């Protein structure tokens, strides 16, 4: 069976504007393991992304953490882009606040 | 780490013998017996891992993880058991420690024993005199030699199989002028009813 | 202490695109890899930096060799059954091995795979046997369960010697393992009440809402625990206000054994 | 259907010299290892093979390398032999590792004696002693012996063949040489054989009795200035007839 990976985008603490902080998309749930995250920004993609190691759950499905460093403003809309193979076209997920 | 075995140990043929084997490790992934007969390979002969006694034809293996113990079980010994057994423990990454081994000596049931020493005849290629101790029970023990010229081996147990028929024998050798079969196992204790058949 | 437990899995994929390893074996000890390894780097890693701390090379390069060699057999078994599920591509073989220490002392002990993600065998330690999902499982079951011994060392493995690394484990890992960084909690309105938690160590939580002082399971919106980043984990759960008839609605939190309770005046 | 094959049974080596020990098991075994056996001690690994195409340290990996050459075979090489590398030296194999239940498969073993001097290599003399016949006359058995003496290393193989054809029944072999001069390191070794048969078996002058050692010794590459003949690796033997 193929799983469809579940998409989730917040900030490492309570966002407040000016306020430095870390955007976080957490995918998680998702069979195979090939898989390809961005973080947006204004729906450019950001450079210096980091992310932890592949990771396994008991229900064999996998789960990943992309993050960033930023500041958040009242203007940059910011979001998570997430290409699988269960996926006709990439899915963009936007970071609500 | 460290495994201890006995050096050696004898019994009786078909009689039971218990080899012990304890252990001390950080972690046990599993001990294992396996039996060496003398300038052949060590092979497999069983493996314990829970508690308990598992049974294979004569031989039984027990294991005790709490106590850090293991024991082989020989019963109804035949001449064909003498070997080494050696035991061996998997530690706690799967590296295995290896006893030093146990030498199972086996005395055969002699059932008619007639002690003697027979020298036998010259070789016309050699200056040595040469004396055989013969058909002793097996309760008997063969010393080596106090002389330095004097060259004794230890007993020896051959198997007629056509007549099934077992014997310990020894062998002993000079080429000394004073050297006589007489003489030759002087320091051995041999039974008092020894056959010295006349020069 | 509180719960904890080790496991190590296993991905194996068979027709791998260009870069993505064959094999790849992950330890766990809680939520926090401890140690990884893959067939790009052929080297057993650490994943924390209290397992570098405590375990000598000797360690790292014994189970690098340990490794080598369960890939390979890995492989073995991966080409197996996908000739005998006849499947052409690439699929995935995964195997997960571990137990836990409870709080109350007991112990728990699990061994299973998975083929295309899904479970294909688990082993069962007290009644010493495999279950088979299919009957290429089965096939496999009958070869596993013919060889007892290897059953029986499984067996002595999952109950004494992974605990026994767990313990280990533990203690190198206590400062991380075994603090406690207590939740901030907080009540929002979005028309729905939001509780949300942040800042917590360890990962386990529970967090409900309560309408007049009982539970409302089939009306509550659960949110999944999630890593910040930093060490410690947020989370929130959700209730749909009625808008006709005023209710007292609280949220409860329970974090290493504290409750707290937010009332929404 | 032959496990583990290794060689060379025997060796004999001067100080400095190479060596090169093979092992080939034929069971598609993954896991191979070289151990060394002396006395007094259990087992020591040499160096391991968890799978081919990666080889690791035991616990005694110093003046020793090996090579996985492939699935089949692993190779033991003594780079610079020394005199503390005399044993017997075993090659093993088991289906996997780092399973805790399979257990190894073990070659025949390598004899290996290393000297600083092959001037102490000695063949054996062979002497074979027709039965005594107060003991044909007391039993009605006839007890032949076989003497091999003052060889150097113990590295003998002794057999008896009656009417041309090995024999077993009947035949015990020392199973350890007895040292000529228990207070010398070097001391050259004596071993004794006995073959029983019947009194009539004896009494017919038809039958042939021979005892053979062969000695693994020195070959055509080791150098040798000592006087007496150069103490090659050869047969031994002495005969006896029955007697009416
Ligand atoms: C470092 C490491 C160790 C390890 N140990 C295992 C073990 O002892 N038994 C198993 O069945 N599986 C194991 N897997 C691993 C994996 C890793 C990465
Ligand atoms: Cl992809």
């Amino acid at each position: 069976i193929q799983r469809t990976p579940k998409i989730q985008v917040y900030s490492r603490h309570p966002a407040e504007n000016g306020k430095s902080n870390f955007l976080n998309c957490y995918v998680s749930g998702f069979h195979p393991s090939d898989i390809e995250v961005d973080l947006l920004k204004n729906g450019e993609r950001i450079e210096k992304v980091e992310h932890s190691d592949l990771s396994f759950s008991k229900d064999w499905s996998f789960y990943l953490l992309y993050y960033t460093e930023f500041t958040p403003t009242e203007k940059d809309e910011y979001a998570c882009r997430v290409n699988h193979v269960t996926l006709s076209q990439p899915k963009i997920v936007k970071w609500d606040r | 780490q460290n495994i201890d075995q006995p050096t050696e140990m004898t019994a009786t043929e078909g009689a039971i013998v218990q080899i012990n084997c304890t252990y001390q490790t950080s972690g046990f992934n599993g001990l294992f017996w396996y039996q060496q007969h003398a300038g052949e390979a060590p092979t497999f002969l069983s493996y314990n891992v829970l508690d308990g006694l598992e049974e294979k034809g004569r031989f039984s293996s027990f294991l005790s993880r709490s106590k850090g113990y293991s024991y082989l079980l020989l019963k109804e010994l035949q001449m064909k058991d003498s070997a080494s057994y050696l035991c061996a423990v998997k530690d706690s990454n799967y590296q295995l420690i290896w006893g030093a081994g146990t030498k199972l000596i086996i005395k055969p049931d002699i059932q008619n024993p007639d002690p003697a020493v027979y020298q036998l005849r010259d070789s016309k290629s050699s200056d040595k005199s040469v004396c055989l101790f013969t058909d002793f029970d097996s309760q008997t023990n063969v010393s080596q030699s106090k002389d330095s010229d004097v060259y004794i081996t230890d007993k020896c147990v051959l198997d007629m199989r056509s007549m099934d028929f077992k014997s310990n024998s020894a062998v002993a050798w000079s080429n000394k002028s004073d050297f006589a079969c007489a003489n030759a196992f002087n320091n051995s204790i041999i039974p008092e009813d020894t056959f010295f058949p006349s020069p | 202490m509180r719960t904890h437990s080790l496991r190590y899995f296993r991905l194996g994929v068979s027709d791998p695109i260009h870069g993505v390893p064959e094999f790849i074996s992950v330890g766990y000890v809680d939520s926090h890899p401890i140690t990884t390894y893959d067939s790009v780097t052929r080297q057993k890693e650490p994943r924390a930096p209290w397992m570098a701390e405590n375990l000598a090379p000797d360690h790292w390069e014994r189970y690098t060799q340990l490794l080598r060699g369960w890939q390979q057999m890995f492989k073995v078994e991966l080409k197996r059954l996908q000739r005998h599920y006849n499947h052409s591509g690439s699929h995935t073989y995964q195997r997960m091995i571990g137990c836990e220490l409870l709080e109350d002392g007991s112990t728990t002990g699990f061994l299973q795979y998975a083929y295309d993600g899904q479970d294909f065998l688990i082993f069962n330690k007290d009644t010493l046997s495999w279950l088979a999902v299919d009957n290429v499982a089965h096939t496999i079951k009958q070869a596993w369960e013919a060889n007892q011994h290897e059953l029986l060392y499984q067996k002595n493995w999952l109950e004494e010697e992974c605990i026994a690394w767990l313990k280990r484990f533990l203690e190198y890992g206590k400062d991380t393992l075994q603090r406690t960084e207590p939740p901030l909690v907080r009540v929002n309105r979005k028309t729905a009440l939001f509780c949300k938690a942040h800042g917590f160590y360890p990962p386990e939580i529970y967090m409900t809402w309560m309408k007049n002082g009982e539970e409302i399971v089939q009306e509550i919106d659960y949110g999944d625990i999630l890593p910040s980043g930093d060490g410690t984990y947020q989370a929130w759960a959700s209730i749909e206000l009625d808008p006709q008839s005023s209710n007292l609605y609280s949220c409860h939190v329970e974090h290493s054994g504290v409750h707290m309770v937010l009332q929404v005046p | 259907n032959a496990g583990v094959t290794q060689t060379p049974k025997f060796q004999v080596l001067k100080t400095g010299q190479s060596m090169t020990l093979q092992c080939a098991q034929d069971m598609n075994h993954n896991s191979m290892y070289w151990y060394r056996q002396d006395p007094g001690m259990g087992l020591r690994l040499i160096y391991y093979s968890a799978s081919e195409g990666t080889t690791d340290k035991g616990e005694v990996p110093n003046g020793y390398n090996v090579s996985r050459l492939n699935k089949r075979e692993f190779s033991l090489r003594l780079e610079s032999a020394a005199p503390s590398q005399t044993s017997v030296y075993f090659c093993a194999s088991s289906v996997w590792t780092g399973e805790g239940s399979g257990e190894l498969f073990f070659g025949e073993g390598s004899r290996l004696t290393v000297l600083e001097d092959l001037k102490n290599v000695f063949p054996p003399e062979v002497a074979v002693f027709e039965p005594s016949e107060a003991e044909i006359s007391h039993t009605q058995k006839a007890t032949l012996v076989c003497l091999a003496t003052g060889f150097y290393p113990d590295h003998v193989e002794l057999s008896w063949w009656v009417n041309g054809k090995e024999v077993h029944s009947g035949v015990c072999t020392d199973p350890q040489p007895l040292k000529e001069q228990p207070a010398l390191n070097d001391s050259r070794y004596a071993l004794s054989s006995r073959l029983r048969v019947s009194a009539t078996f004896w009494q017919n002058p038809r039958n042939h009795f021979r005892c053979q050692v062969q000695f693994y010794g020195l070959s055509e590459n080791d150098e040798w200035t000592q006087d007496r003949a150069k103490p090659v690796t050869q047969i031994v033997s002495a005969e006896a007839w029955g007697r009416a």
